[PDB]
C-alpha cells in the first residue's frame, strides 16, 4: 500500500472527507511514514486552520513524522501544540520517547533560569503545558511504588515542591529511624550531585525542616548539615530544640562529635549566640 | 447516489460529473467501512468494491476533459493500490488499460522525465503484462523518441493519437509545444543563424508568421529573415547562471593549495 | 529478563518497561562518547610513549 | 597583598605574599575566577606559582571538571620548574574526595621527563590517600 | 541407535552454549561476540543434518525454557511425531550447575537469562528449513511466534547482534515462497513484512545498535526494488540515519549494490559509478560469492555506458564469467561500432535471461548511447562530410532525421559540432586539448585527497594491536 | 518470577551511575591534554636536540 491517497483526499473541500483521511494515516503512521514528510506542509497547513476541527490528529500526525526522521526537537513542541493526544501516548509503550525528551526540555530550560531568577516555574516564562508532562512522569514513577525514581527525576528540573511533597506523604512517623534514612540518602545526595551553591542550600535546608518537625529525631544527621553550610544560625536553634528536650547523656554525645567536626571559625561566632539563649556555661 | 454520476457520464457532460463529485465521496467512506480495505476480498465484498472502482475510473476521465489537474492526481493516486491489490480479483477492466495511457501522457507533459521512469519500473511487472501494451505502447514508444532526439518520430505519434480520439487531446496540446521547445534548445547550440524556410520546416508550422510568432515568445530576434544565437543564448544563460549560493563556491586556486597543506602535518 | 506474555492492571507492568531504556537513554547517549575515548586516549598515549 | 608583591624584587617576601594570595581563598569555588586568572597571567614565577594553589585551596573538597583542565594547561605551558610543580600538587587537593580517581591521572604525570612534574606527583597522592590507605597509589609512588 | 545420536549431538552442542553465555555473562563484548556467532552457526547447520535432525530438540530438552519447548513440540510432531526421549525436559544432565539452568531456580521462575539463547537456536532452525527447502509452514510459524517475542523483550545489545541475523531470514522466508508462485496469501504478507521492518528499526535506533540498524535499512531498500517503488526509496535514503561505525561489510556491500540501482532509474548516472565500483571491492572474491560479482558485473556495463565512459573489454573477457555476461558482451561491441542493428539483434535474443536480472530496463535505455556512438564516429574521422553522405552511411530516413540526432547530440556536447544548413556540410568544432584548460585542477584534487585519506588510515589503525599486546604479560 | 524488588534494586543503579558518569569525564580530559603535551614535546625534542 501507499498513503498517498489518503494525502490526495486532504485536498478535497469537505471536512468529512479530510478528518477520515487523516485517521487512516494514524494507523501506519510509523509504519507508512515516507510519503507524508514530503507531503508535510499540507497536514501542517490544516492545523493552522481554525475552521477544520480535526487539528488535534493533524498535530499528532506531524509529530510522528518528525519523531521518524530522527528530530526529537520539533516532535516535542507538536506534541504541546495538539492540546491533548497525550492518552495516545501512555497506550504506546514504542513511543514514550518524545515524553522523555519533554524532561529533557524542561530541565535545560529550568537550569538556565534558576540562576537569574528563583521560580520560573510559577512565572509564564515556562510553559504551562510543558511542566503538567513533567510532573506527570513522577507520578507514573510513583504509580510502580518507587519514590526513587521519583526525587531522581525532580532534581534536574530544580523542583524544591515536588521534593518536599514526596518526602512528606512517605513520613507519617512509622518509626523514628525509618524517617531518617530517606533524609540521609536525599543530604548526601546534594552534596556530591548539585554542585549549585543556592539549589544545594535549598535541599538541606528542607531536610533540617522534616527532622526539626519531628519531637525525636536522630540529631546526628542534622549535625552533618550544620556543618556543610557552616551556618552558626542552624545550630543555634538545634540547641534550643534540646533545651527543652534535656538530658545529661543526650546532650554530651551529640556536642563530643560536634565540637570534633567543626570548624574553627563556626566555633567562634557559636559560643557568643548560646550565651544569648541562656544556654548553661558547660555546653561551651 | 451512485446511479447519478453513471447517467450523468453518458450523456457527455463532464462537469456535471464533477461538481456533483464530492457528495458521493461521502458515500466512499461507508463503502470502505464495508470492506477490510485489501486485506482479503472475497465475493461477498466484490459487489462493494466494484462501486468504489467504478466510481474513481469515471470521475478519472471526466476531469482530464474539464483540464482538472488536481482532481486527476486525486484519482490517480486512489486507483493504484486498487489495481495492484492481488494478482486479479478486481486489478482487470479496458478502463484500466486506458487510465494508464492518461497516466503516463500527464508525466509526460510536466516535462519531467523522472517521474515517468519511476511509474514506468512500478508498470512493467503484473500490470503491464496483465492488460499487455495496447495503448501503452503510445507513451513509452515517444518518451524513447525524446531520449534519442528524434522529433520525427515524437511529432508523429501526436497524429495517430487521432484515431483513438477521446480524451488524449488534452495532453497531445501541451505535447507539441514542449516538442517544439525541445528542438528550440538545441538549435541554439548547433548553429547560429538560418533562413526563414529551413527554421519553419524544424519548429514545425505551416505558415512563415507563426514561426516569427515563436520567435518573440522565445525571445529571439528575427531580421532579414535570420536568426541570431550570438546574442541571446549567452544573455539567458548569464541571467540565470548569476545565482549567490554557489557562485561564492567555486573553489579557487588559492584555497585548493591551503587545503592541501594542513594534510600533511596533520 | 522483560516479560509481556501476561500483562495486568492493563498493561501497567509493560507500561514501567517501556520508560525504564528510555531513562537510560540520557545516560547510552553519553556512553557514545566514552566508548570512541577508548580508542583515541590508547591511540594518542602509546604515540606520547614513542616520544 | 599583590601590590607589594609587583613592587618589591625581595626573594623571600615575594614568594610570601603570593602564597598568602591563595591562603585567604578557601571554599570560595567559583569565586575564586578573578584572582586565579591574575596571577597565571603573571610573569614573575612567584605569582604563576602561587596561583596554581588558589585553584588548590580553593576547590578543595569538592571535585570539578574545570579546575583539572586549568592546572594540566599549567604545567606544560611554563617552562620554569617549580610552576611546573606547583600545578601537580594541587590536583591532590580537588581530588580528595574520590581519591581513587587520583593515581589514574598522575600515572601520565610521572611519565615525565622533567623532574619536578614527578617531584609533586608525589605530593599529590599524599594528600588524597593520607587518611585511609590505597594499594594503587603504592603503584604509582613505586 | 536413536538414543546414541542424541546424547553425542547434545555434548557437541553443550561445547558451543559455554563459549557465548561466557560472553554475556562477563558484560558485553560488542564486535567480538558477532564475530564467534557466525563460525559457530556455519559448523551447526553442517552437523543438524547427520545423526538425525533432532540435533536442535537435544539442546532445547537440557535447559530452561519461557517458551523454547513449545515452537520445538510443534516442529518435530509436523516431521512425524517421535518419541524416543524427545520430549523437552525429559533426560535432566544439568545436575545443579548455574551453566547449564540451575534446578531449583527455573521452577521459581528466578533465572531468566534464555532469552539470547532462544534467539540463537532459532537462528539455527530457520537457516536448516532454508538448506532443506522444508521452509513452508515450518518457517511461517517460527515467524509468528518470534514478533511478539522480541517485544515481550526490552533488548540488550549483545541480543541485538543475533536478532540482525533473524531478521535477514525472515524478510527472505515471505520472498521466497512468494518466488515459487503467486498467491493470494503472498500479497497480504509483502504489506505486512514492510510495515513492521519498518516499526521495528524506529525502536532499533534508540536502543543504539548498529548490527540492527543497517541491516533493516538493507531490507527495506531491497522491498522497494521489487515494488517499483523508486519514491519510498528515495525518501528512505534521505532519512539519513545509515551509520558506519561498527557495521559488519556484508551489510555495506549490499547497500552499495542496491544505491547503483536506485540513482540509474531515475536518470542518475554519475552517482551509480562511485558505488558499482565499490561495491565490488567490500564483496570478497570467492567461489561461494561469484553469483553476487555476476551480478555486478552485469549493472558495471549499463552504468558505465549511460554516463558515456566505455567499460573494460577486458575485464569481461577474462573472466570465468564471461559466459554469463556473454549477452553483456555483445551490448559493450554493438555501442562500441556505433551499429543501431547489431544491438536490436542482442536484446531480442536473450530477452529471457536479460529479464531476470533486471538489466533489462535499462537497455531500452541504452538504446540512446548506440545512435550516439555511431555519429560520433563519424564525427572524429571527419571533419567536414554533407550530412547527405552522414544519412547513407547509417541508414537513416531523411535529411530532416539526420539533422535532429546530431542536434541533441550538441546540447549535451557529446558529438561537439556545428550544422550548416546552408553551405552543406556539418563541420567539427573540436579544440580537443584539456592541457590549457583550468581541468587539470580539478582532476588532481580527488587524487591527492585520496592519497591522504589512506595516510590517516594507516595511522589511526597500526596502533591498536600494539596497545593490546602491551596490556598481555611479556618481557 | 515470583521476585520483587528488583525495582529497588535497580533504581539504585539510576542514582550512583549519573555520578560515576562525571568520574570518568576526567579520562575524557586525559584525551584533550595529550595533545598539550604532546605538542609542546615536539618543542622539548628540538630542546633536547641543542
Amino acid at each position: 500500500t501507499t498513503a498517498a491517497p489518503l494525502l490526495a483526499l486532504l485536498r478535497e473541500n469537505q471536512d468529512s472527507v479530510k478528518t477520515y483521511a487523516l485517521e487512516s494515516i494514524n494507523n501506519v503512521v510509523d509504519q507508512l511514514w515516507s510519503e507524508i514528510s514530503n507531503e508535510l506542509p499540507d497536514i501542517e497547513a490544516l492545523y493552522d486552520d481554525d475552521t477544520f476541527s480535526d487539528r488535534e490528529m493533524a498535530a499528532l500526525i506531524a509529530s510522528k513524522v518528525y519523531y521518524n526522521l530522527g528530530e526529537y526537537e520539533s516532535a516535542v513542541k507538536y506534541a504541546l501544540a495538539a492540546k491533548d493526544r497525550f492518552d495516545i501516548d501512555e497506550k504506546s509503550q514504542f513511543v514514550e520517547t518524545i515524553v522523555s525528551k519533554s524532561i529533557e526540555m524542561y530541565v535545560q530550560e529550568a537550569s538556565k533560569q534558576y540562576t537569574k531568577d528563583e521560580q520560573f516555574y510559577t512565572k509564564d516564562i515556562i510553559d504551562p503545558k510543558l511542566t503538567s508532562i513533567f510532573e506527570r512522569m513522577i507520578e507514573k514513577c510513583l504509580k510502580a511504588s518507587e519514590l526513587k525514581l521519583a526525587l531522581g527525576i525532580a532534581l534536574e528540573g530544580y523542583r524544591l515542591d515536588i521534593i518536599e511533597s514526596a518526602l512528606k506523604s512517605k513520613l507519617d512517623q512509622d518509626s523514628t529511624s525509618e524517617n531518617v534514612k530517606i533524609i540521609n540518602y536525599l543530604l548526601t545526595l546534594a552534596i556530591t550531585t548539585v554542585t549549585n551553591s543556592k539549589f544545594r542550600s535549598s535541599i538541606l535546608r528542607k531536610s533540617f525542616d522534616f527532622l526539626m518537625n519531628m519531637p525525636n529525631c536522630d540529631y546526628l544527621t542534622l549535625n552533618k548539615v550544620v556543618v556543610n553550610l557552616n551556618d552558626a544560625g542552624l545550630a543555634l536553634q538545634l540547641f534550643k530544640k534540646l533545651k527543652e528536650e534535656n538530658d545529661e547523656g543526650l546532650s554530651a554525645q551529640i556536642a563530643f562529635d560536634l565540637v570534633s567536626s567543626a570548624s574553627q571559625q563556626l566555633l567562634e561566632i557559636l559560643v557568643t549566640e548560646l550565651t544569648a539563649q541562656g544556654y548553661d556555661p558547660a555546653l561551651l | 447516489l451512485t446511479k447519478s454520476l453513471s447517467i450523468a457520464f453518458e450523456n457527455g457532460d463532464y462537469a456535471a460529473c464533477e461538481k456533483l463529485l464530492p457528495p458521493i465521496k461521502i458515500e466512499l467512506i461507508k463503502n470502505n467501512l464495508l470492506i477490510p480495505d485489501l486485506s482479503i476480498q472475497n465475493d461477498i465484498y466484490l459487489n462493494d468494491l466494484m462501486i468504489t472502482k467504478r466510481i474513481l475510473e469515471v470521475g478519472a476521465l471526466a476531469s482530464i476533459q474539464t483540464f482538472n489537474f488536481d482532481s486527476f492526481e486525486n484519482y490517480f493516486n486512489q486507483l493504484k493500490p486498487y489495481y495492484f491489490s492481488n494478482n486479479h480479483k478486481l486489478s482487470e477492466s479496458d478502463k484500466k488499460s486506458k487510465l494508464i495511457s492518461l497516466y503516463l501522457l500527464n508525466l509526460l507533459s510536466q516535462n519531467n522525465t523522472t517521474k515517468f521512469h519511476s511509474e514506468l519500473q512500478y508498470l512493467d511487472k503484473h500490470i503491464k503484462n496483465l492488460e499487455d501494451d495496447s495503448l501503452l505502447s503510445y507513451p513509452i514508444k515517444l518518451d524513447r523518441w525524446l531520449m534519442e532526439g528524434s522529433y520525427q518520430k515524437a511529432w508523429d505519434l501526436l497524429q495517430s493519437g487521432s484515431q483513438n480520439i477521446s480524451e488524449f487531446d488534452s495532453f497531445t496540446d501541451i505535447l507539441k509545444s514542449a516538442i517544439r521547445d525541445e528542438i528550440a534548445k538545441n538549435t541554439e547550440l548547433s548553429y547560429d543563424f538560418l533562413p526563414l524556410s529551413n527554421i519553419k520546416a524544424l519548429l514545425f508550422f505551416n505558415n512563415e508568421k507563426e514561426t516569427e510568432k515563436f520567435a518573440l515568445e522565445r525571445n529571439w530576434p528575427i531580421v532579414n529573415s535570420k536568426v541570431y544565437f550570438n546574442n541571446q543564448s549567452k544573455e539567458k544563460a548569464d541571467y540565470e547562471d548569476e545565482m549567490m549560493h554557489e557562485e561564492d563556491q567555486k573553489t579557487n586556486i588559492i584555497e585548493k593549495a591551503m587545503d592541501y597543506a594542513i594534510s600533511i602535518e596533520n | 529478563m522483560t516479560a509481556a506474555v501476561t500483562s495486568s492492571n492493563i498493561v501497567l507492568e509493560t507500561h514501567e518497561s517501556g520508560i525504564k531504556p528510555y531513562f537510560e537513554q540520557k545516560i547510552q547517549e553519553t556512553e557514545l562518547k566514552i566508548r570512541s575515548k577508548t580508542e583515541n586516549v590508547r591511540r594518542l598515549e602509546a604515540q606520547r610513549n614513542a616520544l | 597583598m599583590f601590590t607589594y608583591s609587583q613592587e618589591t624584587q625581595h626573594g623571600n617576601i615575594t614568594r610570601g605574599l603570593a602564597v598568602g594570595l591563595a591562603l585567604i581563598n578557601y571554599g570560595r569555588q567559583e569565586l575564586a575566577d578573578d584572582l586565579i586568572t591574575k596571577m597565571l597571567a603573571s610573569d614573575e614565577s612567584l605569582l604563576r606559582y602561587g596561583g596554581a594553589f588558589t585553584i588548590a585551596l580553593a576547590y578543595a573538597g569538592t571535585g570539578n571538571n574545570s579546575a583539572v583542565k586549568r592546572l594540566l594547561h599549567v604545567a606544560v605551558s611554563d617552562s620554569n620548574d617549580d610552576v611546573r610543580r606547583a600545578a601537580v600538587i594541587a590536583l591532590g587537593f580537588v581530588l580528595l574526595r574520590d581519591y581513587t580517581t587520583v593515581p589514574r591521572i598522575v600515572q601520565l604525570l610521572s611519565k615525565s621527563h622533567n623532574a619536578h612534574v614527578r617531584c609533586g606527583t608525589a605530593f599529590a597522592l599524599g594528600i588524597a590517600c593520607a587518611g585511609k590507605g590505597l594499594q594503587s597509589a603504592i603503584d604509582v609512588l613505586d | 541407535l536413536h538414543h546414541s545420536e542424541k546424547k553425542y549431538a547434545e555434548e557437541d552442542q553443550v561445547q558451543e552454549l559455554l563459549k557465548v553465555l561466557n560472553e554475556i555473562s562477563k558484560t558485553t563484548l560488542t564486535l567480538d561476540p558477532r564475530y564467534i556467532w557466525r563460525s559457530l552457526k556455519d559448523l551447526s547447520s553442517l552437523r543438524n543434518q547427520e545423526l538425525l535432525n533432532a540435533e536442535t530438540l537435544c539442546f532445547t530438552v537440557n535447559v530452561l525454557y519461557p517458551d523454547s519447548s513449545s515452537f520445538k513440540k510443534n516442529l518435530l510432531k509436523f516431521i512425524t511425531s517421535n518419541h524416543k526421549s524427545s520430549v523437552p525436559g525429559s533426560a535432566e544432565l544439568r545436575n545443579s550447575y548455574p551453566a547449564s539452568f540451575y534446578s531449583v531456580n527455573t521452577e521459581k521462575k528466578t533465572i531468566e537469562v534464555t532469552a539470547e539463547i532462544n534467539c540463537f537456536m532459532h537462528l539455527l532452525v530457520q537457516l536448516f528449513l532454508w538448506d532443506s527447502k522444508e521452509l513452508e509452514q515450518l518457517v511461517e510459524f517460527n515467524r509468528k511466534v518470534v514478533i511478539p517475542n522480541l517485544l515481550c523483550y526490552y533488548n540488550l545489545r549483545s541480543l541485538n547482534l543475533i536478532n540482525a541475523k533473524l531478521w535477514f531470514y525472515i524478510y527472505l522466508s515471505h520472498e521466497t515462497l512468494a518466488r515459487s508462485s503467486e498467491e493470494i496469501n503472498s500479497d497480504n504478507q509483502n504489506i505486512i513484512l514492510r510495515s513492521t521492518m519498518m516499526k521495528f528499526l524506529k525502536i532499533a535506533s534508540l536502543k543504539h545498535d548498529n548490527e540492527t540498524k543497517a541491516m533493516l535499512i538493507n531490507l527495506i531498500l531491497r522491498d522497494f526494488l521489487n515494488n517499483g517503488e523508486v519514491d519510498s526509496a528515495s525518501d528512505f535514503i534521505s532519512k539519513l540515519e545509515y551509520p558506519h561505525t561498527d557495521v559488519s561489510s556484508s551489510l555495506e556491500a549490499r547497500y552499495f549494490f542496491y544505491l547503483s540501482k536506485i540513482n540509474a532509474i531515475q536518470l542518475d548516472y554519475s552517482t551509480a559509478n562511485e558505488y558499482i565500483i565499490a561495491a565490488i571491492r567490500k564483496a570478497p572474491h570467492n567461489s561461494k560469492s561469484l553469483g553476487f560479482l555476476q551480478q555486478s558485473n552485469k549493472l558495471h556495463c549499463c552504468i558505465q555506458l549511460l554516463m558515456g565512459d566505455i567499460p573494460e573489454l577486458s575485464f569481461f573477457h577474462q573472466s570465468n564469467m564471461q559466459k554469463s555476461l556473454l549477452p553483456y558482451y555483445h551490448l559493450t561491441k554493438a555501442v562500441k561500432l556505433g551499429d543501431l542493428k547489431k544491438f536490436t539483434s542482442t536484446i531480442t535474443k536473450y530477452k529471457q535471461l536479460l529479464l531476470k536480472d533486471d538489466t533489462y530496463q535499462l537497455c531500452v535505455r541504452l538504446r540512446s548511447n548506440v545512435i550516439k556512438t555511431g555519429i560520433r564516429i563519424i564525427s572524429l574521422t571527419y571533419k567536414k562530410i554533407s550530412l547527405r553522405d552522414i544519412c547513407l552511411k547509417l541508414n537513416l530516413d531523411s535529411e530532416q532525421t539526420v539533422e535532429y540526432m546530431v542536434s541533441r547530440a550538441i546540447r549535451d556536447g557529446v558529438i561537439e559540432a556545428k550544422i550548416n544548413h546552408e553551405d552543406g556540410f556539418i563541420e567539427t568544432t573540436e579544440l580537443l586539448n584539456i592541457y590549457d584548460s583550468e581541468d587539470p585542477q580539478q582532476v588532481f584534487d580527488e587524487r591527492i585527497k585520496f592519497a591522504n585519506q589512506l595516510h590517516d588510515e594507516y595511522l589511526v589503525s597500526m596502533r591498536y594491536p600494539e596497545d593490546k599486546k602491551t596490556q598481555q604479560n611479556e618481557k | 518470577n515470583n521476585n520483587s524488588a528488583l525495582s529497588n534494586v535497580n533504581s539504585d543503579i539510576y542514582f550512583k551511575l549519573k555520578k560515576l558518569e562525571k568520574e570518568y569525564e576526567l579520562l575524557t580530559l586525559q584525551e584533550d591534554y595529550i595533545k598539550d603535551e604532546q605538542r609542546h614535546l615536539k618543542r622539548e625534542l628540538k630542546r633536547a636536540q641543542e
